[PDB]
């Protein structure tokens, strides 16, 4: 059992950051099939690191503002989410950023120890008045996917620490659509294009070669039950 | 596009595919093509669907009541025996698919492929020709679509809360692709309220002035409180738009679409229609809206309203007894005591269901349907007519849900025949006016640019009312609206605001009202001195396009197919050749 | 009802004192009265109609 | 009309209709009711030949009038006794100078009696005679001032070829 | 302005060559005689008659006379005189 | 069966069909018991066209009369008498549903009854002086197989009533889960099966007749039409339903027609409905259906058409068929026969030869370009030209029956015919896109898209929906009935089991005995006006039973959640599920689609000619005139109105210009102008056009 | 921290033809899309075998009866459509079903060669009295999905062959379900139960294998980006 003819995959890079990838033609219904799983797998199964917590020197208790910062915690908060991390530690790991005098305060000021690379220097992170002095602590570790807050509820022994989100995939927003084609004067054939962006930490097409990689090692326990059985095979598309 | 059935597309071109056929050596002549094609074999496919590429097809709707009926599209091959046709122009065709059929035209001429590809093209015909509002908007499930991503709720999953004495904010996201990664999760809602950094869409007018008063720009952060919902309804819009962040009603699309014709071009429009149709199916789909008897709620107020109109009833008919009533004001009055009632049953169920039920849901959207409705569906049916047209004194106290009894569905039936003979005798009348109407302006066109006329007619934008404050007039909208300032506007504020040729849109009466003039002379065509028809100046933009009318426009047929096209709708003189005159009773 | 009558509870609830009458009784009795069936004269007679034509 | 001038009675109309319309519902905008209302008031009653030879009460096109009120007469603009009239949209209709479109809607016979008797001529300016003479309609792409439109190319995109 | 991509017989967008013509009934007889003239090129007279030039445009694999000229008046590669 | 009782006001000595406007048709309160004022045709015949009540037979004079209950003391009696109009103007009536006492006095004081005027009102018990027979006696045979009738609005239920005539029988047909006490009835009166004439035991059973050998001794033998086509097209067959040494009654159905099964009516197929908007592809009344019914034949039908050709005498000679055809490949008449007609059994397309005919041509006058050409080809002239039968375009199946009648054989052909051939073609049409399908509430619609059976959405078992409806198109036109039929034929489907162990709950105390528990896939009956009530349907769907896993699908609201089928994901909210009983209506696309290049013209106005799907012309009538008017767009009305119709010289050049490559000519003069003025000179009238 | 527990399957029968698969542990949201693509594919491109075509000895066309039978032509069709067989070799093989006198005909009475199997030997087709003799050949190739009949005008046939449609598929039903699974540290995470019930041919685990190859041969795809 053979398919009708071999599908191919190709990509238009949009920016730098973001490409679109093509994929036909396919059999008829397959589509669907494929975009919803790679755009599942795309988005929470590429590990990554990001920030998980952080705590503010000076306050504790009342999380709205901070003095000789024209920034409310929110906003610091917010700006850290952006920050793009990457680490081989496999446990969590503290950063400092310490600054003082009135001006604008980025990412590259950080300090990261050993193993852990920041990817984005030029993030912006706070911006400190006169007198103003800015001391804060970031957790980073490894993790997939988006993680929710975890939060200090029955953890109370550590005071200040702020939960935060922690986007731990490094791909960021992932799109599918499938659209009809006709090959071999027939038009019920599916063409999937997906649209795939990412951080500057990786490029689409390792995160894609990534999710096909996972899918097909997914697939490959289904595959063990029973070999040789009867499977539509696609053949090579060289020889 | 539209789809069109091969074997249609097939029949409809055989002579180009025949010279397609003979110029590939597929047929050594015109007979051997001509078999080709009517035997169908193979190759013929191959060259159809290349032949029909780039060619308008007409597509139109019998009765043409009004000149959208007819419309070029540009045809795709499908297989089967049914043309597809796009959800958005079923209104302009008023048509619907359960059995309504059209009729495909092809040009010839290269002149008349240009007419349909230019003038007749769907996609250049959203606005309608008569008062320019749009036309081709999101309709039914798309209106319950866009509804609902854009309702706000309290109490939903991952709600944004105010941050407390040890306790930050929580609702806060970094970007939309978090909050949309948050809602494939299930901790976030589409329509939780949520505090999210937007950087590709404009925040409104006040905001920008607020955070950004020497102008927005991509990539300028800043903080919105709204839902996701919202968000990716933006998304769709133009990326110059500033932002909504309001619940999309029927109405409020209708604002929004109207809004972005004024502003952008007709290309933008068709695309930001197709991508608004897109999302309110897409979103449709989901919206949980489903019709069951455990949503058909009888409000348990019903019984009480029914009792006491009844003893009413009996009251009124016990003065008939005592001779104080003749039959007639008899009648009269009970017809009063049940119509009454029938309107406090209805106030009852629109208190009473709540605002998530899809029943009210449907209605109360936009999208169709309509109070009443739900009230015979859920309330009582209430009077009925008989077949002489007068009210019977007795109502029908039974729901549709409880189930009409017998005597009450054979006197309901007297209506419903009554109505579906007269369905087709009305448009009698409304075509006997629409003829008459384009009689008469048969043969009145723009001929040249302007005729130097400095007479016009008066028209008033607003008035002070008592407390001074101006309100607008209801009427503006089709009286001053799309007119020529016949002179400058500069009897207040002692300075100009538009001078002479400035054409009133939106923008302009905006403008106007803020400056405090009421009375402008703007040119109509009443005032008009051209030579023979009327001039493009005194017509005023054409409503279609949005801009000045062009020379040679055909506006008396236009205007005598906008008088004539609602004609249906109007209250018109009774049908019954038997009972009385109607003339006294206009 | 019927002899075969497959099996189909109902749900109402008053009973049925007349059983539905022949629905081709129309096209029937007039033709039997127009050629005068014996059936027809039985029938005729029995309803209280002396020497019925 | 009898009271004010024709500009009054032509608004009065105009917003009659229009409050008939909006009173329903149905949405229309004023520029239409004024095309068609314009039609009524094209017209106007000549009582005496004081400058022309239209009979007594005879309705004459206001552009005509004016014409042989201001041309053709010697000692200047001497007046014609003669006011304007409202005349309704059948009549408005009914009151055509072409023949042939006359004779689409009324007795074919006694308009081409009438027609033949007078020897007057039919201009194919409209809509509903040139469809019947299989013309293109003077409207719209079939004016002369489109239909004659000559199209070259610029000399300096013939010359980069 | 910013408008996506038209695909279909919207491109070129109607707005951008609306504007290089009088009115839209100008720039539909304008596109007709360059399809026709384009059409003549094409059957000419085998003589190579040059009373009608080719297509200033690169045309497509199979494009239309009517697109490829609605391409070259978008292109402002054609000049007219009105007939008025 | 319908169309047997059927009471027309007009003809000879009645109405025309284009008088008595609103006042003959107009529902009179005399319609009650005597003529359905529900169901009528919607055509041009509204109202004027009726149907007789069920319980309705004509007085000898010819007044139609109605049976009542006759009333004495207030205590129903059984003294049926049948009154008529004026018989009853005189009495006061009751309703059928007016509670009575076990030994049958009122129960109650005040009676709703009908007075002398045709007005409902409510008088004393003792006041009553007739009663109603049964609740339906006002509907009619056709109005009588609609469930939860008085749940639909009259204008709905009207649809319904006149759509469920237009069902095509099936394949394979299937009696409703859900319906009222007439579909048996309705098949037996119908005619449309073989009953047993007297008590016997089924001698033998083939698949085309039926052998009895009755108590007495004397056998009987029903043939079984099958294959037959009905006068419409659809086929019309009768199948056993009964097996050797089978003991069978009188009145028995031991044979089922077309629509039947077991007995009873079976219009239409149980599906799988949820209320849903999908994508918008059930949008505007459009239908989404799953490919399963294409593949299970679930909505399949055979459709039978007969094409007639005639040999007859003529000046020339006498055209005869033959096998031989001149100027045609050997190839094409592959299929023939040795006389010339089309073998049975044999496939055929459009274009293709049913029979052969000639006929004599006379004379030739060859042009040189065909004389040098038949030269070099050496093909001598024939004096016979081909005339045979071809299949009508758009139309193909297999040849089932052939007919011939000669005059060599004695037949009765009209004068001058010497041969006539009848051939039958039959065709196994299945469902596809824009073939119209209907419920019975008068819910309709075409099928949009039939979506592969991995795509439609299933329940939590694995069951894929077989249909979508749109939710949108329900609460607006008014005929909530299909929701109630909906959710009592889930019930039906899955039994039921009501805790009656503890005692009748407060909703099932009004249930019959029979009606406690029932198992699966039962046939419930919901008679008209008087079927199950929504508290109890309401009741009976939270005691469903389970399925095969031991799990409910659907809760006590009568929703199920419904996994997507292309994303996976579960949908937010619960939908209504349940099933539905649908047909498949006559208008079908295969009918419904016309197309024209060049074909033939009119010989008085050389206009195309219309009114046959084979080459029929759409009109363009002066409504679209304006509209092309209004657009301003000159060029193509005159070439629509002049190279498209009735201009002879420019068309073929047009054609030629089209066929060449060439660019479009400018038209000429319509031939409607050339001979308008030819006709007004013809008048004396110097009719002369000048520049 | 990222759980190192990487997904596996277990198996559990419930009857002769229906099997139910878990597997565990996977990451949030990954249950439902990998069951639904699992349901797909099971449910699309499952290969089999079925008749495509029958010939009868007395019958020209399917609109016709034989002497004898209960049931006519179409009839016998439909009732074979519902035959389950297996076949070996791709290329069509003929079977042959032969009777006659009184008696009901059972797809047991099928003759099948070598390579050739019927599942569902109970299964009726036709009945006959004393004068009745049912002779019938059958055509069986192997394939995948639904495929309507193929017209003798193009299969080039002789006249008296009756196609028929051909139901490759072998699945029957498939459903999933998902639950929280517990590992260190979290109770987030999916655990995908689906269940699969099969036709008579093969194996529920078979057709679970084939789906499994026939997805690791489409997602190897975005692999071979390297
Ligand atoms: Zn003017």
């Amino acid at each position: 059992m053979l398919i009708s003819q071999r599908p191919t995959l190709s990509e238009e890079t949009v920016a730098e950051n973001r490409s679109r990838f093509v994929i036909e033609p396919l059999e008829p219904g397959f589509g669907y099939t494929l975009g919803n799983s790679l755009r599942r797998t795309l988005l929470s199964s590429i590990p990554g690191a990001a920030v998980t917590s952080i705590r503010i020197d000076g306050v504790l208790h009342e999380f709205t503002t901070v003095p000789g910062v024209k920034e409310d915690v929110t906003d610091i908060i917010l700006n850290l989410k952006g920050l793009v991390v990457s680490s081989d530690d496999d446990e969590p790991v503290t950063m400092y950023l310490r600054k003082q005098g009135p001006g604008v305060v980025t990412a590259g000021d950080i300090v990261p120890p050993a193993g852990v690379t920041v990817h984005n220097p030029d993030m912006h992170i706070a911006t400190l008045n006169d007198k103003g002095k800015l001391e804060v602590e970031l957790v980073v570790e490894r993790g997939r996917g988006y993680v929710p807050a975890v939060q200090n509820k029955a953890s109370g022994a550590e005071i200040g620490r702020i939960p935060v989100d922690s986007i731990y995939s490094p791909v960021l927003k992932v799109t599918y659509k499938v659209e009809a084609t006709r090959v071999e004067q027939r038009t019920d054939f599916d063409k999937l294009i997906i649209d795939v962006e990412t951080k500057n930490s990786i490029s689409p097409r390792d995160a894609l070669a990534s999710a096909g990689g996972t899918l097909v090692e997914l697939f490959g326990l289904a595959r063990e039950l029973n070999a040789d059985s009867e499977h539509i095979e696609i053949g090579p598309s060289p020889a | 596009q539209c789809g069109l059935p091969k074997l249609m597309a097939l029949e409809l071109f055989k002579p180009f595919v025949m010279k397609r056929l003979v110029d590939l050596n597929h047929a050594q002549n015109i007979k051997s093509a001509k078999r080709m094609v009517e035997r169908q074999r193979p190759q013929v496919w191959d060259v159809l669907e290349e032949v029909i590429a780039e060619h308008p097809v007409l597509l139109n709707r019998a009765p043409t009541l009004h000149r959208l009926g007819i419309q070029a599209f540009e045809p795709q091959l499908v297989e089967g025996k049914a043309i597809q046709l796009h959800p958005l122009v079923c209104e302009a065709f008023n048509a619907d698919f359960d059995g309504d059929q059209m009729a495909v035209h092809l040009p010839l001429s290269a002149e008349a492929q240009a007419e349909a590809r230019i003038l007749m093209l769907s996609s250049n015909n959203i606005l309608s020709p008569a008062s320019g509002k749009p036309l081709a908007m999101p309709r039914l499930d798309m209106v319950t679509g866009l509804y609902y991503l854009t309702t706000l709720v309290e109490g939903a999953t991952g709600e944004y809360q105010a941050a407390t004495k040890d306790a930050p904010e929580q609702g806060v996201y970094s970007s939309p692709a978090e909050a949309i990664m948050a809602m494939d999760r299930g901790a976030l809602s589409v329509r939780a309220k949520i505090k999210v950094r937007l950087t590709e869409l404009r925040p409104p007018t006040d905001l920008e002035a607020q955070l950004f008063e020497n102008g927005w720009k991509p990539g300028d952060a800043w903080t919105a409180e709204t839902t996701l919902g919202r968000v990716m309804f933006n998304e769709l819009l133009p990326k110059s738009y500033p932002f909504v962040n309001e619940q999309m009603h029927k109405k409020v699309q209708a604002r929004i679409i109207n809004d972005l014709a004024e502003r952008f071009p007709m290309i933008v429009v068709a695309q930001t229609v197709d991508k608004l149709k897109d999302a309110g199916f897409y979103w449709a789909t989901r919206s949980g809206v489903t019709v069951s008897m455990a949503d058909v709620l009888v409000p348990p107020q019903k019984q009480e309203i029914l009792e006491r109109h009844e003893a009413e009833a009996d009251a009124i008919e016990r003065k008939y007894q005592r001779g104080a009533l003749n039959h007639t004001e008899r009648n009269e009055s009970l017809v009063k005591i049940w119509q009454d009632a029938t309107e406090e049953v209805g106030k009852a169920l629109e208190e009473f269901y709540p605002a998530d039920n899809p029943i009210i849901t449907i209605v109360k959207s936009g999208a169709t349907g309509n109070l009443t409705q739900t009230r015979t569906l859920a309330g009582m049916k209430g009077l009925v007519t008989n077949p002489k047209g007068e009210f019977i004194p007795r109502p029908i106290k039974s729901s549709f849900r409880e189930g009409l009894t017998v005597l009450e569905y054979f006197i309901n039936t007297h209506g419903a025949r009554k109505g579906l003979a007269d369905t087709a005798l009305r448009t009698a009348d409304s075509g006997y006016l629409t003829r008459r109407l384009v009689d008469v302006s048969q043969d009145v066109i723009v001929r040249e640019h302007d005729c130097e006329t400095e007479r016009g007619i008066n028209v008033t934008l607003a008035e002070r009312g008592p407390d001074g404050t101006l309100i607008r007039d209801a009427h503006v909208e089709t009286s001053a609206f799309a007119r020529t300032l016949a002179t400058d506007a500069v009897d207040a504020n002692g300075n100009v605001i538009i001078e002479r040729g400035h054409d009133l849109g939106d923008p302009a009466i905006d403008a106007l009202l803020a400056a405090g003039i009421t009375t402008v002379k703007v040119r109509s065509v009443l005032t008009c001195t051209s030579a023979t028809g009327v001039c493009a100046m005194c017509y005023g933009r054409s409503m279609a396009t949005g801009k000045l009318v062009d020379i040679g426009e055909a506006v008396g047929i236009v205007a005598a197919q906008s008088i004539g096209e609602p004609g249906t709708q109007l209250t018109m003189r009774t049908f019954h050749q038997g009972g009385v005159t109607g003339g006294a009773d206009i | 009802s019927v002899p075969g009558a497959p099996n189909r509870v109902s749900f109402a609830k008053l009973r049925e004192p007349l059983e539905v009458p022949g629905l081709l009784d129309v096209q029937t009795d007039s033709f039997e009265w127009l050629v005068g069936s014996d059936r027809w004269r039985q029938a005729a007679i029995d309803r209280g109609e002396e020497n019925p034509v | 009309l009898r009271v004010q001038g024709p500009r009054e009675v032509q608004i009065h109309l105009v917003k009659e209709v229009q409050e008939v319309y909006r009173a329903q519902g149905v949405s229309i905008h004023d520029k239409h009711i004024e095309v068609i209302v314009r039609q009524m008031l094209r017209r106007v009653t000549i009582i005496d030949s004081g400058s022309t030879e239209f009979l007594p009460g005879s309705l004459t096109e206001r552009a005509e009038f004016e014409a042989e009120n201001r041309r053709v007469v010697a000692e200047g603009g001497e007046p014609a006794a003669g006011r304007p009239v409202l005349m309704g949209i059948t009549k408005a209709s009914l009151a055509t100078d072409s023949w042939l479109s006359a004779a689409s809607f009324q007795e074919t016979t006694r308009v081409l009696t009438d027609a033949a008797i007078n020897c007057r001529s039919d201009k194919l300016n409209g809509l509903k005679e040139n469809v019947i003479i299989g013309k293109l309609i003077p409207a719209g792409t079939g004016i002369s001032r489109y239909r004659n439109i000559q199209v070259q190319p610029t000399e300096e995109a013939r010359a980069a070829a | 302005s910013a408008y996506d991509t038209p695909l279909g017989i919207t491109n070129p967008p109607i707005d951008e060559l609306l504007s290089r013509a009088s009115s839209k009934y100008a720039l539909v007889i304008y596109a007709a005689k360059r399809a026709r003239q384009i059409n003549d090129y094409y059957n000419q007279l085998g003589d190579g008659i040059l009373e009608y030039v080719g297509p200033l445009v690169e045309p497509g694999l199979q494009e239309k006379p009517l697109s490829i000229a609605l391409r070259e008046i978008h292109g402002d590669l054609l000049e007219h005189t009105e007939g008025e | 069966l319908t169309h047997k009782r059927r009471l027309s006001a007009l003809g000879p000595g009645g109405l025309s069909r284009e008088r008595a406007g609103l006042e003959v048709r107009d529902v009179h309160p005399s319609h009650y018991g005597r003529m359905c004022p529900i169901e009528t045709p919607e055509g041009p015949n509204i109202g004027l066209i009726g149907s007789l009540s069920v319980y309705a037979r004509v007085n000898p004079f010819g007044f139609i009369e109605t049976p009542y209950r006759k009333v004495e003391n207030g205590v129903v009696t059984d003294q049926i008498d049948y009154l008529t109009a004026d018989e009853e103007d005189r009495h006061v009536v009751a309703q059928a549903n007016s509670p009575t006492d076990e030994n049958g006095r009122f129960t109650e004081d005040r009676v709703m009854v009908r007075k002398k005027g045709g007005e409902v009102e409510f008088v004393s018990a003792d006041q009553v002086d007739y009663m109603d027979v049964s609740p339906r006696q006002m509907v009619s045979v056709a109005t009588a197989m609609i469930p939860f009738l008085e749940h639909d609005d009259a204008n709905r239920a009207l649809m319904g009533a006149n759509m469920q005539r237009q069902a095509v029988p099936l394949v394979r047909s299937e009696a409703p889960l859900v319906g009222t006490g007439m579909e048996l009835r309705a098949a037996i009166d119908a005619g449309d099966v073989v009953v047993a004439d007297k008590t016997g035991v089924i001698e033998e059973v083939s698949a085309d007749y039926i052998t009895v050998m009755a108590d007495d001794g004397t056998r009987q033998s029903y043939r079984l039409r099958k294959f037959a086509r009905s006068n419409h097209g659809t086929c019309a067959n009768q199948r056993p339903i009964v097996d050797a040494g089978q003991r069978v009654e009188a009145g028995q159905v031991i044979a089922d027609g077309p629509c039947t099964q077991n007995g009873e009516m079976a219009l239409g197929k149980n599906l799988l409905v949820a209320i849903m908007p999908w994508e918008g592809h059930n949008y505007e009344d459009a239908i989404i259906l799953s490919n399963r019914l294409v593949e299970e034949d679930v909505l399949t039908s055979i459709h039978i058409e007969e094409h007639e050709i005639d040999a007859r005498d003529t000046k020339l000679g006498a055209e005869e068929i033959t096998r031989d055809i001149p100027n045609v490949s050997d190839e094409v008449l592959a299929d023939l026969d040795e006389r010339g007609i089309v073998r049975i059994g044999a496939e055929v397309r459009d274009g293709d030869i049913l029979v052969g005919k000639v006929t004599p041509k006379g004379e030739t006058e060859l042009t040189p370009e065909e004389r040098l050409l038949r030269a070099i080809f050496g093909e001598k002239a024939r004096e016979v030209r081909d005339t045979s039968l071809k299949v009508p375009h758009g139309e193909s199946g297999k040849v089932i029956g052939i007919r011939v009648f000669s005059r060599e054989d004695d037949d009765e052909l009209p004068a001058g015919v010497n041969e006539l051939v009848r051939v039958y073609v039959a065709q196994k049409r299945k469902i596809s896109d824009g073939d119209k399908l209907a419920g019975r509430h008068g819910n309709k619609g075409v099928i949009g898209k039939i979506l592969p059976v991995e795509d439609m959405p299933f329940l939590p078992d694995g069951t894929p929906v077989d249909i979508i409806l749109n939710t949108h198109g329900v609460p607006r036109r008014m005929n909530i009935g299909q929701i109630l039929e909906t959710h009592l034929g889930w019930v039906a489907k899955a039994g039921w089991n009501i805790d009656v162990a503890a005692g009748v709950p407060d909703w099932a105390s009004k249930l019959p005995e029979e009606l406690y528990s029932a198992p699966a896939d039962s046939t419930v009956a919901t008679p008209v006006f008087d079927g199950a009530q929504e508290g109890e349907l309401a009741g009976l769907l939270g005691s469903t039973l389970p399925n095969r896993d031991g799990e409910v699908m659907v809760d006590a609201d009568g929703k199920s959640t419904l996994f997507d089928g292309r994303s996976g994901e579960p949908f937010p909210y619960p939908v209504t599920v349940g099933y539905m009983y649908i047909l498949k209506l006559h208008h079908l696309v295969d009918d419904k689609i016309h197309a024209r290049s060049t074909g033939p013209y009119s010989m008085i106005t050389q206009q195309p000619l219309g009114g046959k799907a084979q080459f029929g012309g759409q009109r363009f009538g002066e409504m679209e005139c304006w509209a092309m008017q209004a657009y301003g767009a000159a060029y193509t009305l005159q070439e629509l109105l002049t190279i498209k119709s009735d201009d002879t010289v420019g068309r073929v050049k047009v054609y030629e210009a089209i066929v060449k490559g060439e660019n479009i000519p400018e038209p000429g003069i319509p031939e409607s102008f050339k001979v308008l003025l030819k006709e007004l000179q013809s008048l004396c009238l110097n009719v002369e056009v000048l520049s």
